């Protein structure tokens, strides 16, 4: 019937102490942390049904985790496989689980959470059933419900419960529409813990005493939520209160302005959870808040979502492109050469992290504007507080900015980021790789040149690698590791390490020219800039952009990287086909060159810039290209730039350049700003959906419609036919 | 279709200001009933019983606007129990659509003698006091892409290239069109003053009247429920338009007020049988609409469909009288259609006397009957712009 | 001139308004699944040629203010010059929208014409929109506001109706309502509310109780501000009110939308549309205020002179049962044989959402004269402040 359930393991160890306070730990003997599976599900049923068999003889109830974290996510393995016709299953599973917290609430006594560690996802919407949470403030304690981040919602209460404690707006924005992990001391602040104690081992004790003083001094509010009391207000008032619908109809525009109109139904369905739950009594809000989640879960964003940031991430973690066998090797010294944006942004990530940086230079006067990257960014993390003033100092005071070579000894660590020739390199190369130490790693930031050719500007070319960073370094998350033919399985292994050291993701890619972030990117910023010299209007290319679900409007990007060093680099494909069909945007490239406008490092691009900061699109630009003759929809523009890097992402995967689909999507996404949704430029082929069919095989079908219309460039390659 | 519909009666109140207003301590079932008790007066021998319904437009029926207010008149003003009254809602238009209803009412036979109009007291119900799943539910607000009005018509101006100066202008001639029709006692026999329980006057004139207007003075206004993400979510459909130019203000976009208008409506043997003269025959009428994100652009579409319908064209039409809810509107459609400038709300418009939502319809309806007749003027055409992209026009003949 | 005929007439099912199924959706779904049901039986329709979208709604506020009909049309997918527009005439708004989409299509300035009406009353309760004949002292005292219960009771009063006489309609529609329902009568009108994913929300009439017995409608208890002394000022050779009418004798509380399909021959004939049901005639006309439920009687007799027609002309008589004795009244008052009056059951057993029930209702007749194969039918309804409407359709 409609119970408490629905062969697997026990979850939940019961103990009944002297007073009638029970305290079930939660201890999956599975794995090392406690997840919402069918194994917890059935193991929280039977203890459910026994909490209210023996309800006589309980006071209270204590919820605890035998370990390191309290309780952490979803069956992820699960959810990924649920079809559209397993929507009623999912329905059923989220409202047992919900059946059971909603129980454990009204059990007419106090129930409290000891969270001992991470209380994430599901784990954290336990303790939203409980009355009182109880946090030790540990390091690496997290609480949060990022089921966003998966395409996802909180489906066993965190929705409808979160707006019931804070109202729809506060709950909205600083708990679900982005899933924010809070360590434990902003945790308290914000309403989400209660109290907080200074070691794990105080939890439990501190728990049994809180239902201990709440029973006797408020008899009539034990085990009684804020709005399961008569007289319950909501927080900031209910959809009907005339102060929230004032303003309640700017909140669905407000996130269509965040999202910049790309497809990401999980925020969308997050909202309307809360605003029609926040209409209705708290059962009724639980049960929308499970058809909502179902409605996601069978989607296919969800799916991509998960495959990304759940499974192919954490293959990429657990050292999936790490070569195996290896052994790890510390760092000590690390030696940048060079002091633009990319050396200065080196030079910061690497000593936040904990590391003695030496930072050259051609001149004092220009590294000193260089580790002044590194003194601008710790005066904004200061005037915002997010950092003291002794670790702003003792992070400053790591970076030693020079124009001396001789002051690089005991360099164990070189990253290399002069300018983009490769005699250069040659040069800056071999007049430190013998005063620098003698085993140390050979890196190099370059974003074309192939780093076999680098390699033999120096003796130990197994030792040398690419350790390609992206700007802003500070905020950019991966670290493009490229293998050049010389390379040895230790430096791979080693560059690595230094990537999770600094806590960036790496991904492994073999040498070839243009790497894969480079190439892919590449193809995005052509087709934008073809379809500004086919005649479209440059404000439908930005807003085709900006829909597709790209940080960065392709234009707007076009102005980063200059004009310029996209020329250099169209000149060298053609030099090395000849010793070749040109792309379109190659004429818009020098046509704008010729015109003298080429980005921010011009002041002058697609954009205007008045003295540093952009300010709207170039009203020549129109005359220019003859812009409004080419009125495409949209949504071919959108699946333009899309199906180009998807279609070049696969031509990296056939060339042997990336070995592993997770590389591709971590890669893209993190790399290049591929859209989140998409689940990574190699997903985003398996899980298309058009109007034209969904999978695979849809995206040749609207891979050929495209390649009909704009050039032969859309044909898929033969790995994608059957 | 048999049965012609005519206008025999078309008064109004004077619109009453927001702040301060006039009109603000009478309760929006009073207005309509001041009405219903002038029609007795024209015609204390109207044999009330064949008045079958009445039939009252309200965009916020809640509170004191709620209940059908239609029949509380009905029961509040004295008329017999057999007089229906029911209330609609098609926005903006809903004054137009009570009219047009009754005519399409009288033209099926099913009805004879049929009381129209509309009310809204917008100062003791502001618009949006009704809710609504387009606004406050973000499932469908997501989908519908829900744009407030005042952003539709600027993306009007952005786009068509109307200037600040140009709706400036607009906002001047509607100012003066209207202080000189009021000076010249055009609106002398239909305005009908607002009384108490004693006899003492409360309202004589639009208030929000400033016909002292200089083109000076609008361009120190500064542009105009507004606030959020709106501004990016319309330019998500208008991808094409970089930026949009914010051109309205509360000088050239209409007023809010408190009015009411009633019109009576009947078939030609009706009225014949009560001794009424008819004023103006019901030609035609049609709704359409357009994109809701730019949810002005109504008026084109609904105007060309009631030309075809009645088989007319643009130069048949002697008056037109579009609602000035925004000045960018009554530019586009009179870009548009090549309207006549010298043909165009020519007594004025909202931006002067103001925009009662549920009563506009049915005041602007009566204005053009007056001016017909005054003109001795043949055909009027009657549009308005409708929330969530509707649109609704109406060809009246003179008789 | 042009003739107004019935192409469709639909319904969501009837969910009660206790921990009822249909209490999480929004009224604005209710309506769309009815217009994507209309899709499903004419997805070769050509939209376009819908001019206008007429819904009924008591209280139009909450989820059902702001125009609930055009966010119907925009919401649904369908084309933006399909109108829309909400209307409210009480208890008859539903009908009200039909007759009005009837006699827009006769005038001849529309074609395909969409009416119905919606009424979450669980989401949005009666009286939510407020109202001047109710709240505002002046005009309550001087139209003698009384709420619609209390006239039910003076009517079964004055005519001599006992509980007994109420309680046993009270069966009737119960049992009717049931023998329908498993004769398989509504599988065709009644649309079952899904969500999102498909899922099953509500495929039946909730508020029906089909185990009723007479001792157990003897068990309840009277719904009985001083609004009594109140009506018998008006009425004063009447000593005092029998207070008969219960929850079990009085029409449910219930959720509910239903849609209904209008055009002219042509119109139709264009789209591929065979046509059901013609529309013959429509009548407003209303009675004292005060007892409030009297409209049915004049408004029947209004719409079958304006017809041509007499009662004995007239196949099935179908009248909202919002009380017992209103139905009771009714039948005394012209004469109804008792096998022709709300032969399906009604209010009582199935419910009755304030804006949808006459589009309900008519479209409950649309269907049972097809079944029976008969060829008129007369739908009416009492209606809140003294008013009544009547309509006369005849199978085609
Ligand atoms: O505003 C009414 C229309 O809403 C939807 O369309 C809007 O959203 C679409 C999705 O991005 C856009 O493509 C479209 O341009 C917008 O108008 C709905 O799809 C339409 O059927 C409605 O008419
Ligand atoms: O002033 C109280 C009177 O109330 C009733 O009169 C009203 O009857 C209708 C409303 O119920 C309308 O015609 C109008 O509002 C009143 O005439 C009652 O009939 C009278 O006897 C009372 O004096």
């Amino acid at each position: 019937g409609s119970s408490h359930h629905h062969m697997p393991d026990n979850t939940i160890q019961w103990d009944k102490d002297a007073d009638g306070i029970v305290t079930l730990t939660m201890d999956d003997p599975s794995g090392s942390t406690n997840v919402m599976n069918e194994a917890y599900i059935e193991s929280m049923g039977k203890a459910v049904d026994r909490l209210v068999a023996e309800k006589d003889s309980i006071t209270g109830v204590v919820v605890a985790s035998a370990k390191k974290t309290f309780f952490a996510g979803g069956d992820v393995k699960t959810m990924i496989q649920a079809r559209p016709e397993d929507a009623g299953d999912v329905f059923n599973t989220v409202e047992t689980i919900k059946r059971q917290l909603r129980t454990l609430e009204t059990l007419g006594k106090p129930v409290v959470a000891a969270i001992n560690g991470a209380a994430l996802g599901g784990g954290l919407e336990i303790a939203l059933a409980c009355h009182h949470r109880i946090a030790a403030d540990v390091k690496g304690s997290q609480l949060g419900l990022p089921e966003v981040t998966l395409g996802l919602l909180p489906g066993g209460g965190g929705v409808t419960r979160t707006v019931r404690m804070f109202g729809i707006q506060n709950a909205f924005v600083s708990v679900l529409a982005q899933g924010t992990r809070f360590k434990p001391a902003k945790a308290k602040e914000i309403g989400l813990v209660d109290e907080l104690v200074a070691t794990v081992e105080e939890l439990v004790p501190a728990a049994k005493a809180w239902i201990k003083e709440e029973l006797k001094a408020n008899p009539d509010g034990a085990g009684v939520q804020p709005w399961d009391k008569k007289g319950y207000k909501m927080p900031g008032g209910t959809p009907s209160s005339p102060g929230l619908a004032a303003i309640l109809p700017s909140f669905p525009s407000n996130l269509r302005k965040q999202l910049k109109g790309a497809p990401m139904p999980a925020p969308r369905a997050i909202l309307a959870a809360a605003v029609e739950g926040a209409q209705v009594d708290f059962d009724t809000a639980s049960r929308i808040e499970s058809r909502y989640f179902a409605s996601l879960v069978t989607g296919q964003v969800a799916k991509n979502m998960m495959q990304a940031f759940f499974f192919d991430l954490q293959a990429i973690n657990a050292g999936g492109s790490r070569p195996e066998g290896i052994g790890k090797t510390p760092i000590k010294r690390i030696g940048v050469l060079g002091a633009g944006m990319m050396g200065a942004g080196i030079a910061y990530v690497s000593a936040k992290a904990g590391y003695e940086v030496v930072l050259k230079d051609v001149s004092l006067e220009a590294a000193a504007k260089g580790k002044g990257y590194s003194e601008k960014l710790e005066a904004k993390a200061l005037e915002r507080g997010r950092t003291t003033q002794e670790r702003s100092d003792a992070l400053l005071a790591r970076i030693t900015p020079t124009a001396d070579a001789a002051d690089f000894k005991g360099v164990d660590f070189v990253i290399e980021a002069v300018f983009e020739n490769q005699e250069l390199k040659h040069k800056v190369f071999g007049e430190i790789e013998d005063i620098v130490e003698p085993n140390a790693i050979l890196g190099s930031n370059t974003s074309t040149l192939p780093i076999t050719g680098l390699a033999t500007g120096v003796k130990r070319q197994e030792d040398f690698i690419g350790i390609h960073f992206f700007s802003p370094v500070d905020k950019m998350p991966l670290v493009e590791i490229i293998k050049g033919e010389k390379t040895s399985d230790e430096a791979l292994a080693r560059v690595f390490d230094y990537t999770l050291a600094i806590g960036k993701t790496p991904i492994v890619v073999n040498d070839s020219r243009g790497f894969f972030t480079s190439r892919v990117i590449g193809t995005f910023v052509n087709e934008a800039l073809a379809m500004l010299g086919e005649g479209v209007e440059p404000a439908s290319i930005e807003q085709a952009g900006s829909q597709a679900g790209y940080p960065a409007p392709p234009l707007q990007l076009s102005d980063e990287l200059n004009l310029e060093l996209m020329h250099k680099i169209a000149v060298a494909t053609r030099k090395g086909v000849e010793d070749y069909q040109p792309h379109p945007a190659e004429a818009v490239v020098e046509k704008m060159i010729e015109l003298g406008r080429s980005g921010r490092l011009k002041g002058a691009g697609f954009y205007e810039y008045a003295d540093g900061k952009r300010s709207g699109l170039w009203p020549g630009l129109r005359e220019t290209f003859k812009s409004g003759s080419s009125q495409p929809p949209l949504q071919d523009m959108i699946d333009r730039m899309l199906f180009a890097e998807a279609l070049e992402t696969q031509k990296c995967l056939d060339e042997g350049v990336l070995t592993s689909t997770a590389d591709a999507n971590i890669g893209s996404i993190m790399g290049i700003g591929f859209p989140p949704w998409t689940g990574g430029s190699a997903q985003f082929i398996v899980g298309y959906s058009g109007p034209a069919g969904t999978g695979k095989a849809a995206f040749v079908a609207r891979a050929r419609e495209l390649a009909a219309a704009y050039g032969d460039r859309f044909l898929p390659p033969e790995s994608l036919l059957s | 279709m048999s049965e012609e519909a005519f206008i025999y009666e078309a008064i109004r109140t004077p619109r009453g200001k927001q702040k301060n207003g006039s009109l603000h301590e009478v309760k929006p079932l009073s207005l309509v009933v001041g009405l219903i008790d002038e029609l007795r007066k024209r015609h204390p021998d109207l044999d009330e019983n064949l008045i079958s319904d009445v039939i009252l437009g309200c965009v916020s029926p809640v509170g004191d606007q709620g209940g059908d207010i239609a029949r509380a008149a009905v029961l509040a003003s004295g008329m017999p129990v057999t007089s229906g009254g029911v209330q609609l809602n098609r926005f903006c238009a809903s004054g137009l659509e009570a009219v047009n209803t009754a005519a399409q009412k009288v033209r099926s036979g099913w009805d004879d003698l049929v009381l129209a109009g509309g009310v809204e007291s917008m100062s003791r119900v502001p618009m949006g006091s009704d809710g609504g799943a387009m606004g406050l539910d973000p499932a469908t607000n997501y989908d519908v892409m829900f744009v407030p009005q005042s952003i539709g018509a600027d993306l009007i101006a952005t786009i068509e290239g109307f200037s600040r100066e140009d709706v400036d202008a607009y906002a001047l001639r509607s100012q003066q069109k209207a202080a000189e029709a009021w000076s010249g006692g055009y609106f002398a026999k239909s305005v009908v003053p607002v009384r108490d329980q004693n006899g003492l006057l409360i309202l004589d004139h639009d208030e929000h009247m400033r016909p002292d207007t200089t083109k000076e003075g609008l361009a120190k206004l500064k542009p105009a429920a507004a606030l959020g993400g709106f501004d990016d979510v319309a330019l998500q459909k208008y991808h094409w338009v970089e930026k949009i130019n914010h051109v309205h203000t509360g000088g050239n976009s209409s007023g809010i007020v408190d009015g009411a208008a009633l019109v009576m409506i009947g078939s030609a043997a009706a009225g014949k049988l009560q001794g009424l003269t008819p004023r103006a025959r019901i030609v035609a009428t049609a709704t359409s609409g357009a994109d809701p994100v730019i949810m002005l652009t109504g008026p084109t579409p609904a105007t060309r469909k009631v030309l075809d319908r009645a088989g007319l064209t643009v130069d048949d039409i002697d008056l037109f009288e579009l609602n000035e809810a925004f000045a960018s509107v009554v530019l586009k459609f009179q870009k548009d259609l090549n309207i006549p400038d010298e043909k165009l709300n020519v007594n004025g418009g909202a931006i002067a006397m103001g925009h009662p939502l549920g009563a506009t319809g049915a005041m602007i309806l009566g204005t053009m009957v007056d001016e017909l007749e005054r003109r001795n003027a043949r055909r009027a055409l009657i549009t308005l712009c409708i929330g969530g992209g509707m649109g609704v026009a109406t060809i009246i003949e003179r008789v």
